[PDB]
């Protein structure tokens, strides 16, 4: 037991990314210890799939993936296999045969201010929707009409990306969530991300 | 279609932009109002100002689309809300004219004085001088001359200005594609869906007329009952078979008739039921009255209140160096932020209010799902029907004695009921027919048929004949007497008062076979019944997304408005009124008059 996992620095960062720009880290070549997780705020969200939740530290995978991002609290439910809604179709998808967990709890604390958190985004607009596990980060403007826009905003021509503007006393519903998933894969190659001996 | 997709997008981006503006603007608004001072007038004077601009720019932007081309209901119902423009249908000039019409009235009304004879020396003022006068006082002259200086101090000089109001608001309304004014308050009630759901603004004169007709005896045995009871105090101004005069119904106006119970009380030998001493014998604050609240509302199977409104409400008077505006008001600023501003003292009434306003807080929860443009009452008058029935059924002497505030042995007499019950109709039954004379002659005033030379007879004719008051001194063309009322004078609709009355006994009646309650339907307690909460919590959770006739439907059974409610409501008083009043005379004549 000498390799443990960065698990710290994805949990406890300063920064979370915005959701059309989520932050993915690739983790290999250590040992998981999935249970340091567990010692984290009630976790609002601990749901997950194709793997047991207490049997964790008992499997071995190539590689596990850990996307980080913040969402609003109504939103949640939307961050599971085979859903549809606004941040399930122009933000973020996830394949319907998933393997791995979705966390998610509070951070109102931390992420809202008296006046309003303008630095948190999301797409509005999008011409189709999103491929599994792909990113958006394109700023044209969309266009609704048969009107060619040119570059400008106005009539039928709406600029993609939208704020948040989180404040305090809001309810449940409208504060803050910070999400981590957890994506496990185990493809043919030798197995080098494996629990605690 | 190519327009709806287009359309669908433009609400999107709108109601995504809205919340942020109009948050912005209630807050604001709270912060001013339960801490007043300069600088904090400002920056909500800011705020709403920017509120407007925004919304006065997108209903333009909104007519580019046409409202034909879209087929599918809920887009239509969202955006014919955004394309009705009011007063910015006129031109600048015209729009400044009525706005400085308006300011006028609405000062002339505020600041007015009338000046007592005999050593007039010490002049009083409408809100803190009249009042006491005229639902306290005895004196026959005494109120005459406050009752006719205000019709000749304050009516005359606002004659002028209704002239060309009228006018004004005629062009504004017919530049919005309608017929007169009248027509632009009516057609609140529009409502479009399928078959047998529609209703326009013609069917509500129809059914108010209708709805009266059935009304009108239960009032004119309750008139010959306190005109009976009045010629004990009054001998010799009063005849026994004629009308009653205006400035003795213990109002300014005769709009309440509450003030009479000491005159009209049945049985003056046994008290009314007051809770006051217990509680504060057992010891009972703020927290105390608005947790007994939350636990009637989740009795029945609502949500509990949210955390947030416990820490944002202001429910006891601060009592230090921040002034506070004291009248209670339920506040739905969005996004999950509901609060309560209410002065809260140890009393029974309090206790009351408390439930009123919390039946408006659980009300604007359950459609906060609802996109903006749609997060409202089905109409005018949903709103105060929804709590008025929950203070009716916080109040019986067997809600009272779970609580622990009555002796577990009372047992209530027959003289009781009929107190509460007179009690009862005297601010009910008496106010209805008030309400739907003024509306009519407003109605008519705006469509033309009351030409300008004929306006003071009008009004004194039908006075005399819907109502049965009958004015003490001779009115000419000189004065403007519904202009000396609030709503005429502020740009007020007021036929939102008498179908209320109308919806809330449907709500009780609806809510007390569904509890599977026996017994006069003034003994009914809701409490401990989940039915009846889950057939409200189906129509308190639509909003205008509907039909207001398809969210009636959902609680009551009925898609229209009817009176039998109202009528089982007041039963054994109209047995005992029936009783007392064999020999007297039951109904009047428009002839006799006291000056002649
Ligand atoms: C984050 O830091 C805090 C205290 O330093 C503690 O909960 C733990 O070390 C970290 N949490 C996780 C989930 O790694
Ligand atoms: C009331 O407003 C003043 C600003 O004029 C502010 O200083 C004060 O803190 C406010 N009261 C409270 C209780 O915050
Ligand atoms: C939108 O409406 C304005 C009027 O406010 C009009 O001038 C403009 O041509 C319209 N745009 C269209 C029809 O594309
Ligand atoms: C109309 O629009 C609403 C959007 O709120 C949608 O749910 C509904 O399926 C559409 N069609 C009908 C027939 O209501
Ligand atoms: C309602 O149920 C509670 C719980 O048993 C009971 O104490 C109470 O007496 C019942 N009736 C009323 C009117 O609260
Ligand atoms: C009340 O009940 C008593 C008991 O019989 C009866 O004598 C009396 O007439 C009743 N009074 C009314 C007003 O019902
Ligand atoms: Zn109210």
């Amino acid at each position: 037991i000498t390799n443990l996992c960065p698990f710290d620095e994805v949990f406890n960062a300063t920064r979370f990314a915005s959701v059309y720009a989520w932050n993915r880290k690739r983790i290999s070549n250590c040992v998981a210890d999935y249970s340091v997780l567990y010692n984290f705020a009630p976790f609002f969200a601990f749901k997950c799939y194709g793997v047991s939740p207490t049997k964790l530290n008992d499997l071995c995978f190539t590689n596990v993936y850990a996307d980080s991002f913040v969402i609003r609290g109504n939103e949640v439910s939307q961050i599971a296999p085979g859903q549809t809604g606004n941040i399930a179709d122009y933000n973020y998808k996830l394949p319907d045969d998933f393997t791995g967990c979705v966390i998610a709890w509070n951070s109102n604390k931390l992420d809202s201010k008296v006046g309003g958190n303008y630095n948190y985004l999301y797409r509005l607009f999008r011409k189709s929707n999103l491929k599994p596990f792909e990113r958006d980060i394109s700023t044209e403007i969309y266009q609704a009409g048969n009107k060619p826009c040119n570059g400008v905003a106005g009539f039928n021509c709406y600029f993609p990306l939208r704020s948040y503007g989180f404040r305090p006393t809001y309810g449940v519903g409208h504060q803050p969530y910070r999400v981590v998933v957890l994506s496990f894969e185990l493809l043919h190659a030798p197995a080098t991300v494996c629990g605690p001996k | 279609s190519i327009i709806e997709e287009q359309a669908k997008t433009f609400l999107d981006k709108f109601n995504q932009e809205a919340e942020d503006l109009s948050y912005q603007s209630a807050l604001a608004s709270w912060n001013y109002n339960t801490n007043i001072t300069e600088e904090n007038a400002q920056k909500m004077n800011e705020a709403a100002a920017k509120w407007s601009a925004f919304y006065e720019e997108q209903s333009k932007l909104a007519k580019n689309y046409s409202l034909q081309e879209v087929q599918n209901l809920t887009i239509k119902r969202q955006l014919q809300a955004l394309q009705q423009s009011g007063s910015s249908a006129l031109s600048a000039d015209k729009n400044k004219q009525l706005n400085t019409i308006l300011n006028t009235m609405s000062t002339i009304y505020s600041t007015g004085k009338v000046c007592n004879p005999k050593n007039p020396q010490e002049c009083l003022l409408l809100e803190p001088g009249l009042d006491d006068i005229m639902a306290t006082s005895t004196d026959y002259n005494e109120r005459l001359w406050a009752w006719e200086g205000w019709r000749a101090e304050v009516g005359k000089q606002l004659r002028p200005l209704y002239e060309e109001y009228v006018v004004l608001k005629n062009e504004m309304a017919r530049a919005n594609n309608y017929e007169d004014y009248g027509d632009y308050w009516r057609g609140d009630y529009e409502a479009e869906g399928a078959d047998g759901y529609n209703y326009n603004g013609n069917q509500l004169i129809e059914d108010v007329e209708r709805t009266f007709k059935e009304i009108k005896p239960l009032y004119e045995q309750l008139h010959a009952y306190v005109r009976t009871k009045l010629m004990n105090t009054y001998p010799s101004y009063i005849s026994p078979t004629g009308c009653l005069p205006a400035h003795l119904l213990g109002d300014m106006w005769g709009r309440f008739w509450t003030n009479l119970y000491p005159l009209t009380v049945p049985f003056g030998q046994k008290p009314n039921i007051d809770v006051t001493d217990a509680m504060v014998n057992q010891g009972w604050n703020a927290e105390r009255i608005f947790k007994e609240a939350e636990k009637f509302f989740v009795s029945v199977g609502l949500p509990y209140m949210t955390q947030g409104f416990w820490e944002n409400s202001m429910l006891t008077d601060p009592g230090d160096d921040r002034k506070v505006v004291c009248h209670p008001t339920a506040w739905d600023l969005g996004k999950g932020d509901f609060r309560i501003k209410m002065c809260t003292k140890v009393t029974m009434d309090n206790f009351l209010t408390a439930h009123h306003e919390m039946g408006h807080i659980q009300y604007d929860m359950a459609y906060a799902t609802q996109p903006f443009l749609l997060r409202n009452g089905a109409n005018e008058g949903f709103h105060e029907a929804v709590g008025e029935i929950m203070s009716l059924s916080a109040a019986t002497p067997e809600h009272l004695k779970s609580i622990g505030l009555l002796p577990s042995d009372f047992q209530e007499d027959n003289e009781t009921e009929i107190n509460f019950l007179l009690k009862q109709a005297l601010t009910i039954v008496g106010t209805l027919p008030f309400t739907y004379m003024l509306e009519k002659w407003r109605w008519m005033v705006f469509k033309g048929d009351i030409p300008k030379e004929q306006w003071m007879e009008k009004w004194w004719e039908m006075k005399r004949e819907i109502v049965g008051v009958v004015e003490p001194l001779p009115h000419d063309e000189t004065y403007c007497d519904p202009a000396a009322l609030f709503h005429v004078s502020n740009d007020y609709s007021f036929i939102r008062y008498y179908t209320r009355t109308i919806y809330q006994f449907q709500f009780q009646e609806a809510l007390c076979q569904a509890a599977k309650h026996d017994g006069p339907l003034h003994k009914c307690d809701i409490s401990n019944s989940t039915e009846a909460g889950q057939k409200l919590l189906n129509m308190l959770r639509l909003g205008k997304s509907e039909p207001w006739t398809l969210a009636l439907e959902n609680v009551v059974g009925a898609r229209n408005m009817d009176v039998r409610p109202l009528l089982n409501y007041f039963e054994p008083l109209s047995v005992w009124l029936k009783e007392q009043n064999k020999n007297s005379f039951v109904g009047w004549n428009t002839d006799w008059s006291p000056y002649a």
